[PDB]
RNA sequence: CUGAAAGCAUCUAAGCGGGAAACUUGCCUCAAGAUGAGAUCUCACUGGGAACUUGAUUCCCCUGAAGGGCCGUCGAAGAC
RNA sequence: UGUCGGCUCAUCACAUCCUGGGGCUGAAGCCGGUCCCAAGGGUAUGGCUGUUCGCCAUUUAAAGUGGUACGCGAGCUGGG
RNA sequence: AGGGAAACAACCCAGACCGCCAGCUAAGGUCCCAAAGUUGUGGUUAAGUGGUAAACGAUGUGGGAAGGCUUAGACAGCUA
């Protein structure tokens, strides 16, 4: 009698749809995060992706509360002296809106190849539809 | 911009004014060039406009390029180019001369430039020499410090060094136009362009204007 | 206009205003009565 | 891992780990993490059972 | 709050319409005021304006007064038009109103062309008087404000486009 | 500028503006190994059997196209 | 774990020398003084001395202050 | 040695005879990385304070004990 361990092969991936339009973004990151990873299913084993689809579709009309539309600023370098380059929540909102719910849930993944395999399985966009009909999705709150 | 024509550099010369300036000139052959694709927004997003010049033999060309030149009846040349117009309208089978510039009308040239091998970093990036005498050991030309101590503790990305004086491709801006003859397809260009004698050149509308 | 780490009232006109987190001292009578800061 | 999949399958039939341990231990059941993580996989009818005899301890 | 205890005394020739939280006023002389009000502040209607809170909160009472005020401001506009007047200082200062645009000769080496936006009309009884005309305080004083911009008034002669209902500082050379 | 809290005043608490070689574009170059590996035009290939561990399987015979390379004459291209 | 100065090559901070935007002035103008914002780009040649520094001569829009093993000898020198 | 304090001999908890895919706790903790309350009840903060620092300065905000004027008209504004 061994612990049941869960076969890469013959998982169950379903898929959802979730609203990003008026839901905090840290608040609605965590459940996307738990729900990508598989720790709402009984079968859980930590190495491998047991986890479901999300689709994210209203992006750009995700908040922050506070001063943080204006004060929270992200960085990265570029690799070249003096090149931390930076930009904040209301500027990346015009410009990718996308990479602001794509940046969030990212830190809230492990950091390894089981990690980057539990991203692919997040679609952001910015409209009010997405190109998954097929896969036919199902809503999901929070 | 949004719109030129493919050329060759045939070589620099001069022509004297009435008053006895003399105007360097560099002379531009420009076979007249010849439509083979239009591009839309509904067909690529942007709206561009596909172009051939020259000629090339009929065992040079392969099947499949025989057939992208044969779908507009344009018959092969050497090349092709594209050139990205804001707001035009063309078909394919056009003909584009030298007809659409003019005396002033300044304008932009671009060339592969002369390619020196494998530069030095006195001739690459115009660094100076140590001594020649002195006592200096073996170290003339060489480039000298290339980092500090512990502090970093490796050699900064981008740093100077030495190797290929490229045969990039540069732009010189704002080039005036001097002679436009029109009938032996030619194009007097103030100034110097870069690139050899017979290397492809193109020739689009000055970016900047004003001055 | 003077910027200072204690700023307060030089005379009868002067008035104490806290703006965007800044308290400054604003004068209707003399303009070298303005301080930031403090 | 055991109490991740406790965790996970009480959730299911609305119920959180540390309110299930508390209920369980109240009422009776003294059965392991080991065994009750296995049917939360395979057996979900027993689990169901168990999960409602916490429940029903006001717990 | 002092003021938010106030109504406003709306006159005769007048006309309301109140859509939920949303907020017009029709008149003569000029009409189709708008504006829509913070979810914490009130507004009766009746033979008079009146206006209450809804929150016991800090800024919902500072809010009570900022909207009597705009109410006040509105319904004087659609009747009496708002207007500020500007006055000229400076040998070589005149202005010339053409239509919708200020022409003004202010020192610089060109005259400056001020284009007045729809609504607010400006015209000048003199050469060195100014006059902005309008329904509304906020783009009258605006504008006027703008205008007054070009060349500020100067403090040893008072040279530059002033307020005609303004002090200037004026001091000596020591020399 | 409008404007109350605080009958006044007040650039701010709601709302609306001007404002610098700094920031983001605009100018030049590289750039889908951007493993998120994108798009467009055109071209090429239209046979049989068997063994099974019976389908993104293996083995044999026939048939190798579009095209690429080797090779040679070189080049204002180049250390190779 | 090779210690001064010179040469070649640099990189960062801002407590800004110049250029840029402003408040006050015992600011008429031309030039100034002081404080605030600003790091994009610039920022001498020689005579003396081993000199860093310094004093001189003549320029410049200005000839900034500092960290980097008082940056840099498996990059050069070797005057101290 | 083990668990905690991110990593961290000397701090906190606790002293490893061996094995177990059994249970209860210590310090420390329970949104995700990462095991366990997006628990319950009443307040405070608007500073990302929390998540560094003084003399000193300021109509930020909550609570408490008292005072001086005041329908014989108090405090701001306005007319002598
Ligand atoms: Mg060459
Ligand atoms: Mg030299
Ligand atoms: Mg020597
Ligand atoms: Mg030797
Ligand atoms: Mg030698
Ligand atoms: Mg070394
Ligand atoms: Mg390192
Ligand atoms: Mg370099
Ligand atoms: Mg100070
Ligand atoms: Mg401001
Ligand atoms: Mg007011
Ligand atoms: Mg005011
Ligand atoms: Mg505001
Ligand atoms: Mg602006
Ligand atoms: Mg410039
Ligand atoms: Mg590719
Ligand atoms: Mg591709
Ligand atoms: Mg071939
Ligand atoms: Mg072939
Ligand atoms: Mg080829
Ligand atoms: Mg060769
Ligand atoms: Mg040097
Ligand atoms: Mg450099
Ligand atoms: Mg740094
Ligand atoms: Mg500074
Ligand atoms: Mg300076
Ligand atoms: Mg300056
Ligand atoms: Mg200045
Ligand atoms: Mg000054
Ligand atoms: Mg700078
Ligand atoms: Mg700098
Ligand atoms: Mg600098
Ligand atoms: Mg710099
Ligand atoms: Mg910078
Ligand atoms: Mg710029
Ligand atoms: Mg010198
Ligand atoms: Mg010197
Ligand atoms: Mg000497
Ligand atoms: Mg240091
Ligand atoms: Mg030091
Ligand atoms: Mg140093
Ligand atoms: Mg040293
Ligand atoms: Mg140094
Ligand atoms: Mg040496
Ligand atoms: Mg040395
Ligand atoms: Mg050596
Ligand atoms: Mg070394
Ligand atoms: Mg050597
Ligand atoms: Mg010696
Ligand atoms: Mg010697
Ligand atoms: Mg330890
Ligand atoms: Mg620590
Ligand atoms: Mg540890
Ligand atoms: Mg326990
Ligand atoms: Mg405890
Ligand atoms: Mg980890
Ligand atoms: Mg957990
Ligand atoms: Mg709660
Ligand atoms: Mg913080
Ligand atoms: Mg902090
Ligand atoms: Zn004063």
């Amino acid at each position: 009698m061994k612990t049941y361990t869960a076969k890469p092969e013959t998982v169950q991936r379903d898929w959802f749809v979730v609203d990003a339009a008026g839901q905090t973004l840290g608040r609605l990151a965590t459940e996307i995060a738990r729900r990508l990873r598989g720790k709402h299913k009984p079968e859980y084993t930590p190495h491998v992706d047991t986890g479901d689809y999300i689709v994210v579709i209203n992006a750009e009309q995700v908040r922050v509360t506070g001063a943080k539309t204006t004060d929270k600023m992200y960085y990265h370098h570029s690799g070249f002296p003096g090149g931390i380059k930076s930009i904040n929540f209301e500027k990346l909102i015009a410009k990718a809106p996308e990479r602001v719910i794509e940046t969030a849930v990212k830190g809230m993944l492990p950091k390894n190849p089981l990690g980057r395999d539990m991203y692919r399985k997040l679609k952001v966009y910015k409209g009010a539809s997405h190109p998954h009909t097929a896969q036919q999705p199902q809503e999901l709150k929070i | 911009m949004t719109i030129g024509v493919v050329g060759r550099k045939c070589g620099m010369t001069r022509i004297f004014t009435e008053e006895g300036v003399s105007i360097p000139v560099t002379v531009i052959e420009v076979e007249p060039n010849r439509v083979t694709q239009f591009k839309t927004e509904e067909t690529d997003g942007y709206r561009a406009v596909q172009v051939t010049a020259g000629e090339r033999r009929a065992s040079r060309v392969t099947k499949a390029q025989a057939g992208h030149f044969a779908k507009a009846n344009v018959a092969a040349g050497r090349g092709v180019w594209e050139f990205r117009l804001g707001e035009e309208q063309y078909a394919a089978g056009d003909q584009i001369t030298v007809d659409l510039f003019q005396a002033g009308q300044m304008v932009d040239v671009t060339g592969e430039s002369k390619g020196k091998g494998f530069a030095g970093t006195i001739k690459r990036w115009n660094f100076r020499g140590q001594d020649n005498t002195h006592g200096n050991s073996v170290s003339h030309r060489v480039p000298g410090s290339i980092g500090q101590c512990q502090t970093p503790g490796r050699v900064f990305k981008g740093k100077k060094m030495s190797g290929h004086l490229g045969a990039e491709r540069v732009t010189v801006q704002s080039l005036e136009i001097v002679r436009v003859d029109a009938e032996r397809n030619l194009l007097l260009v103030k100034g110097a362009v870069p690139g050899a004698t017979g290397g492809d050149v193109i020739v689009r509308p000055a970016a900047k204007a004003r001055g | 206009m003077k910027v200072r780490a204690s700023v307060k009232k030089l005379c009868r006109n002067c008035k104490i205003i806290r703006r965007d987190g800044i308290v400054r001292v604003i004068c209707s009578a003399e303009p070298r009565h303005k301080q930031r800061q403090g | 891992l055991w109490i991740a999949r406790i965790n996970a399958g009480a959730r299911q039939n609305g119920l959180s780990y540390s309110r299930l341990i508390a209920g369980l231990k109240k009422a009776a059941i003294e059965i392991d993490r080991k065994v009750l993580a296995d049917l939360a996989v395979n057996e979900k009818a027993a689990f169901t059972a168990i999960v409602e005899k916490a429940k029903a301890s006001l717990a | 709050s002092r003021v938010a205890k106030n109504p406003v005394k709306l006159p005769a020739g007048v006309e309301i319409k109140l859509a939920g939280q949303q907020l017009s006023i029709k008149g003569a002389k000029g009409a189709l005021e708008l504006k829509v009000h913070p979810s914490v502040e009130v507004i009766q209607d009746s033979g008079e304006l009146r206006f209450a809170a809804r929150n016991g909160d800090q800024q919902t009472r500072a809010m009570a007064g900022t909207t009597r005020a705009l109410v006040n401001n509105m319904v004087v506009g659609v009747s009496q038009g708002f207007e500020r007047k500007l006055q000229l200082v400076g040998v070589g200062y005149k202005a010339q109103a053409k239509g919708q645009v200020l022409s003004l000769s202010l020192g610089f080496s060109h005259p400056v062309d001020y284009e007045l936006p729809a609504g607010i009309v400006a015209e000048t009884p003199s050469q060195t008087d100014i006059l902005i005309k309008g329904i509304d305080k906020q783009l009258v004083g605006q504008v006027a404000a703008e205008i007054r911009d070009f060349r500020p008034p100067e403090p040893y002669k008072g040279k530059g486009v002033r307020y005609a209902d303004e002090v200037v500082r004026r001091k000596e050379a020591k020399k």
